[PDB]
């Protein structure tokens, strides 16, 4: 549903 | 110690649907609107009986009040497949029951149907 | 009974006249309706004038006294020059004495201020018409008759205010220019003693009803008169000291400082300087000291609304951001000026966060003002660094969603605050964004309105900032989503970290992995049966490829193929909970994405697939619904067709010339099947009635045709192959659609249709003559005649039907040439009847149509359909021209108007016109078209309006006909005629003017 | 507990439809010209108790103008009319607020600009500002979309009540009630109505 974990994840490597 | 400084409360929803509400100008040959809003199902707790209960948006003021009587009967109207058209004897949204030929319109062929399904399970439940 | 006293054989009983009066404005139902439609037949009586005097008299009701007011206020104003001049000086006298009368009993000086003003306006009607040429000594002697009474004195004030109004407020459109001029330069002869008075009353006080009579007067003054009387005297002293602590003086005395921050000044006296610095230092003390301190919640004031505090906050922030936007300058380099300036601006503050929206609208206008200045001007920003600081949490707190006119204004702001200094602006949000998070300002409202600030401010910071930035905020967002419960709270935030990273694209661009993610991710979204959630995953995704289109269609580094591909190849699966609005959003995107694919062959293959579901959907279709036609009843497959339609109009939207190839792939079978749907709707009216054109049926046949015409008028509007769309397309389309228009009963005639051609002519008409003549004679007579028999009908086709008309008068003027004389009649008589349209997308065009018209006779030359047009329709068009002109009913339209009647005009007075405009007997032989045309004119205007005198006739086209060169010198004689056909005895000599 | 509103602008603004709008909720698509003026009751149901809106809806044709300013006597309030889609209703506006403030120097003022449901508009939202000087009210409008269409008389009330956080509020509903010789009657206007099309089918609703 609502779940931004993959976001987290591209966001915090980078 | 320190010392500290509607009437529709008796009635329960059975149904909720926003629509638009027409009456027949006979005299005209017009339809003219009465209110858009949404339109309630309310059954009386203490004598099970089911009326509509439609309110205009923001001034809320109400645009039809009548008892889902079962002898109604909801036509469709020629130019539109999410209407439904039926003579009410008793309406007193302003005043003295008055009788009016009703039009009411839904945002959906769906919202109609089930406006229509609802409105004959309410019909049986004034039969008893 | 009450219709007595429209019995005018007999005497007038007023005791029956107040008794209808009083039914009318106290009275209810039925016996106010009918009082009021007597009084309205009373008042219109010509000859009720007569009986004003009786009235005024006799009548003991102050509403029938100004009801009589009103008939005479007619009378003055219209037919005052007609009468004999006795009943001219009988009035005058009446009028003032029964001011006087009035002003003496204080008993009725205090309780009808409305029948004193009235009678005051009335006088001021007679002082236009009477002074100064009939009554040089108005003036001395209402200066004179002031000393005897406070009254009159006071009344005095009332009559110089309406008369002040009258003349420089409310007089370019009421008098002629000669007029204007003359009681502006005699109300300025005789100012120097208004003034005095007006200013020993202000001095010496100390009636306040005659303070404030006098400073609202004084208001209407500082609209004109010489700064000198404001500056050079101790007035301004006065105003900003004296008469800013009383509350019954403030409010008008502000108004009136507000004006004086607006007066002609000369800016180079540093003595001026001085006072400009003074009386707002004055205001600003005793506001301080009397009305509220600096530090005072003028929020929370506003919103209790107690006495007249909105209108003084309205007011103060008026007069703070008028002065404060042209002086402030004067308060920047004097250091003991310091604390004035930014006190004045903290009020500023203290009122922005008055919950008002227009009143935020006042301030916001003014903040633009200042920090545009600061962001271009050396060494002003730093002064006002707290006050800029406070004024981003203001912006801030009360962005609104992107009114989005109020949105652009705050955005513009704070946009200039965040390049002002970066490092507070983020400092603010991140803050923000920490007190959302502890749940102390947690609200759907406040996350949302946070949001919106931290995405208006795109594009301004250093991209590495601005990357360091959006990080911090979306890392924290993220946080925020997992805090809350319920998909409600979760719906909410996670739209906001949609909404934040759609606005930063130049972020999005250098980090492919992360806005692959992103994508991917509002395609689960598009799953979600969450209200709203599908409409923001779609409007994210479209708004993220108008922006970042190039890293979807390249090959991006760690990939084996460009992105497109990717969505195409699943875009069943990810649209497949979508309604058929957000498919066609979805698919729109993808044709913005594959046109800037600039390989042909690839661009064309990429289309292919995308169109691969609809063209299957398609072709299926086509096959068994025309084998048999019968599939058309049903409803799906009439709205299944519709989509299919409409989404290649959303995808031909987004890519114009390059749709080119999948329209070819459906244009044949597509315009077979607007014929086939023709015939269905044909049917239904002819078996069921007009009734049909209503039902679901047949609009949803209907729809079919009209987005089909849409696809095409889309295409055609973006086409760069032009040979293409004559050669292949124009030939089926007017095959398909014209015959069936033309024989189409009125109601089942698609109004699209028109503008569909309107379109083809537009880009191709120069092109396809023979197609041009073929669609006038295919729409223009059948179409006419549903429009010219009311101004109401068929509103869609009257609309587009003159917007065909003026493209085919512009691009092809030839298919008019070919008309039938008796066609080329109809379409005069059509143009014309534009002109009496109120409906300004019919007037417009009808006015141009004329001029475009008589512009393409002109360029014939002297050839014989020119001069036939000439002999035929050229009086035609300068008499209904001026008949719109002069009609009161078509107002909006005298520009136009006055520039084709310019036009019409110049063409005699150039000799452009080689025939003679009239037969050879009715005129002398040798005369020229000048002549005769102003005989003509002379004539028309003679009979149209008989009470104008002859001279005045003559002098006005002598002086319309030789400024037929100067458009603005032109209309204004018009706009003087305008004015002396309201009344009688206009003066000739006023057009001379210029 | 009533009070006078007069109802000013130039002709075709609306005025009429916006008042019908509120007495009955319908939609009238004519423009029959007002002549003078109409009067009509309009009661809101307000939590301060109920509110009566004598509003004198007055003619915006010159040659329909009636008594013009006389029917501005008196009045507690007014609303001033004009039409985002024509630029000159705007124009008029100073006019109508010219002679209205003359005869009620001191009464609260709502500026509606009506009309804003057509796409097409006319009078920019950046241009409308006379109401700042005159301390006026203002609220985009829409007789027919209902657009902010109860703005212009709660404000109104607030004002002429004196409570800043008055509110309408739901009336009371009533219970309501429960012959053969008006059988075929009402069957006779019943497929009358069905066989009329309802209009506007292509509204959201
Ligand atoms: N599209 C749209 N039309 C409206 C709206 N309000 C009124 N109209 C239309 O404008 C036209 C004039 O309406 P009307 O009430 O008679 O205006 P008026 O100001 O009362 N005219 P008058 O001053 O002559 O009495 C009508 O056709 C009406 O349907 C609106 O909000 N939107
Ligand atoms: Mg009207």
């Amino acid at each position: 549903s609502f779940d931004m974990n993959e976001l987290a994840l591209k966001l915090a490597g980078l | 110690h320190f010392e500290p400084v509607t009437m529709e409360e008796d009635e329960e929803v059975l149904y909720k649907v926003r629509a638009k509400l027409f009456r027949f100008d006979a005299d005209a040959k017009e339809w003219k609107e009465r209110g858009t809003g949404d339109c309630k199902f309310l059954k009386n707790k203490k004598t099970n009986k089911v009326r509509i209960l439609m309110r205009r948006d923001k001034t809320l003021k109400i645009c039809a009040n009548h008892i889902i009587a079962p002898e109604y009967t909801l036509k469709p109207n020629v130019g539109s497949d999410r209407s439904w058209v039926y003579a009410c004897t008793a309406d007193i949204a302003e005043g003295e029951a008055e009788a009016f030929t009703f039009a009411i319109r839904f945002g959906s062929k769906e919202n109609a149907d089930k406006f229509k399904e609802e409105f004959e399970k309410a019909q049986e439940i004034n039969k008893k | 009974s009450m219709e007595g006293i429209l019995d005018f054989s007999n005497d007038l009983d007023i005791a029956l006249l107040d008794q209808v009066v009083s039914t009318f404005y106290q009275g209810s139902g039925v016996q106010q309706k009918q009082a009021q439609e007597i009084l309205t037949k009373f008042q219109d009586n010509p000859d009720a004038w007569q009986k004003a005097d009786q009235i005024l008299q006799f009548s003991t009701n102050p509403q029938s006294k100004f009801i009589a007011l009103s008939i005479l206020d007619k009378l003055i104003t219209r037919k005052w020059k007609l009468l004999p001049n006795d009943h001219r000086i009988g009035i005058r006298n009446f009028v003032v004495g029964m001011i006087i009368s009035m002003c003496q009993d204080d008993e009725v000086f205090k309780t009808q201020k409305n029948l004193i003003n009235k009678s005051d306006l009335t006088l001021v009607q007679i002082l236009k018409q009477e002074w100064p040429q009939n009554w040089p000594e108005f003036i001395p002697e209402l200066i004179g008759s002031s000393s005897s009474s406070v009254n009159v004195c006071e009344n005095n004030m009332i009559v110089l205010k309406l008369l002040s109004e009258e003349v420089f407020d409310f007089s370019a459109e009421q008098m002629t220019q000669a007029k204007a001029l003359h009681l502006k330069n005699s109300m300025s002869k005789e100012f120097e003693q208004i003034f005095k008075l007006c200013f020993q009353v202000l001095e010496q006080g100390s009636s306040s009803s005659l303070i404030v009579a006098t400073l609202e007067s004084l208001l209407r003054y500082l609209h004109w008169i010489p700064y000198r009387y404001i500056y050079e005297t101790n007035i301004l002293e006065l105003l900003s000291t004296k008469f800013m602590t009383s509350p019954d003086t403030r409010a008008i005395t502000l108004k009136c400082l507000t004006e004086v921050s607006n007066l002609k000044i000369p800016q180079d006296n540093d003595l001026i300087k001085r006072q400009t610095v003074l009386f707002f230092q004055n205001t600003l003390q005793q506001i301080a000291t009397s009305v509220m301190p600096v530090t005072a919640d003028l929020k929370a004031t506003y919103a209790n609304a107690n006495g007249n505090d909105q209108s003084f906050l309205q007011d103060l922030a008026m007069f703070l951001t008028t002065y404060l936007a042209r002086n402030r300058a004067l308060l920047e380099s004097d250091e003991s000026l310091r604390e004035l300036l930014l006190n004045a601006h903290q009020y500023l503050i203290q009122l922005s966060k008055i919950e008002e929206r227009e009143l935020f609208k006042t301030t916001l206008d003014y903040w633009h003002n200042l920090v545009a200045d600061l962001f271009y001007e050396p060494l002003k920003k730093h002064i006002y660094e707290e006050i800029c600081s406070q004024l981003r949490l203001v912006i801030i707190e009360n962005m609104v969603r992107p009114t989005i006119q109020l949105y652009k204004s705050e955005r513009e702001v704070l946009v200039y605050l965040t390049h002002l200094n970066v490092i507070d602006t983020e400092e603010i949000m991140i803050s923000k964004l920490a007190r959302q998070i502890d749940g102390s300002e947690w609200s759907w409202h406040n996350i949302n309105t946070l949001s919106w600030a931290i995405g208006s401010i795109s594009g301004t910071m250093s991209e590495d900032t601005e990357k360091r930035f959006v990080v911090t905020v979306i890392k924290d967002l993220l946080g925020l989503c997992e805090q809350k419960r319920g998909k409600d709270n979760k719906a909410v935030v996670a739209s906001d970290i949609m909404y934040v990273v759609g606005q930063y694209p130049r972020f999005l661009k250098a980090h492919w992995n992360f806005l692959r993610t992103v994508i991917l991710k509002l395609f689960e979204f598009m799953h979600e049966t969450h209200e709203g959630v599908q409409d923001m995953a779609c409007d994210t995704f479209i708004k993220i490829v108008q922006k970042c289109k190039y890293h979807f269609v390249i090959q991006q580094p760690r990939e084996s193929e460009p992105f497109i591909q990717t969505i195409i190849r699943d875009i069943q699966k990810t649209t497949a909970d979508l309604q058929p609005q957000q498919v066609h959003t979805f698919y729109k995107a993808c044709g913005i994405i594959i046109s800037e694919e600039r390989s042909v062959a690839e661009r064309n293959r990429l289309l292919s697939d995308l169109m691969q579901l609809p063209n299957m959907a398609w072709d299926t279709i086509v096959e068994q619904s025309t084998a048999n036609p019968t599939l058309l009843l049903d409803s799906e497959t009439v709205k299944i067709i519709a989509n299919i339609i409409k989404t290649n109009v959303a995808v031909c939207t987004s890519m114009g010339a390059d749709f080119y190839p999948q329209l070819g792939h459906i244009y044949y079978n597509m315009l077979q099947l607007y014929r086939a749907v023709s015939s269905m709707i044909s049917a239904q009216v002819a078996a069921e009635g007009l009734i049909a054109t209503k039902t679901p049926k047949v609009r949803g046949l209907r729809t079919i045709k009209k987005e089909i015409l849409k696809l095409v008028e889309t295409y055609i509007s973006k086409a760069r192959n032009l040979d293409d769309v004559v050669k292949v397309l124009v030939e089926p389309l007017l095959n398909a659609v014209l015959e069936d228009y033309m024989n189409n009963v009125p109601d089942a005639r698609d109004a699209e249709v028109l503008n569909c051609m309107t379109t083809v002519v537009e880009k191709v008409g120069h092109m396809i003559p023979q197609g041009v003549i073929l669609i006038l004679q295919s729409v223009f007579e059948c179409t006419l005649d549903m429009i010219n028999k009311d101004f109401t009908e068929y509103p869609e086709h009257r609309v587009e039907f003159y917007k065909l008309l003026k493209v085919i008068n512009e691009k092809s003027f030839a298919a008019f040439l070919e008309l039938p004389p008796a066609a080329f009649k109809l379409f005069v008589d059509a143009i014309c009847w534009a002109f009496k349209h109120n409906n300004r997308d019919v007037e417009v065009n009808g006015l141009q149509i004329a001029l475009d018209l008589v512009k393409n006779i002109e360029r014939m030359g002297n050839v014989p359909f020119a001069n036939e047009f000439h002999k035929n329709y050229f009086f035609i068009f300068v008499s209904e021209t001026f008949f719109v002109l002069t009609d009161s009913d078509h107002k909006s339209g005298f520009s136009k108007q006055a520039l084709l009647l310019m036009k019409l005009i110049s063409l005699v007075y150039d000799n452009k016109i080689s025939v003679p405009l009239y037969q050879e007997a009715e005129v002398p032989q040798g005369t020229s078209n000048q002549v005769y045309l102003s005989q003509y004119l002379a004539n028309m205007l003679s009979n149209a309006f008989p009470h104008l005198t002859s001279e005045q006739i003559a002098s006005f086209l002598s002086a319309l006909t030789k400024q037929c060169k100067d458009l603005v010198v032109f209309k204004g004689t018009l706009r003087d005629f305008l004015v002396q056909i309201k009344e009688v005895g206009g003066d000739p000599t006023d057009y001379l003017f210029a | 507990v009533q009070f006078k509103l007069v109802l000013v602008g130039d002709g075709g603004t609306g005025k009429t439809t916006f008042v019908k709008r509120h007495l009955t909720g319908e939609f009238e698509k004519k423009y029959v010209a007002t002549l003078g003026v109409e009067v009509h009751p309009l009661v809101f149901h307000t939590n301060r108790g109920p509110i009566k809106f004598n509003v004198w809806d007055t003619a915006g044709q010159e040659k329909f103008g009636g008594l013009r300013d006389g029917y501005y006597i008196q009045a507690q309030c007014a609303i001033i009319m004009f039409d985002v889609t024509s630029r000159v209703t705007y124009k008029n506006v100073p006019n109508w607020h010219r002679d209205l403030v003359r005869v009620c120097e001191n009464i609260p003022i709502v500026l509606c600009g009506n009309k804003v449901d057509i796409k097409d508009r006319k009078v920019k939202a950046k241009s409308i500002v006379f109401h700042r000087k005159k301390n006026l009210q203002y609220y985009d409008i829409s007789a027919k979309s209902n657009y902010n269409f109860e703005k212009p008389f709660l404000w109104l009330a607030r004002k002429l009540i004196g409570d800043p956080n008055l509110e309408f509020v739901a009336m009371p509903a009533l219970a309501p009630p429960e012959d053969p010789a008006l059988a075929a009657q009402y069957e006779h206007d019943l497929e009358v109505a069905q066989t009329t099309a309802l209009p506007d089918e292509d509204d959201d609703l």
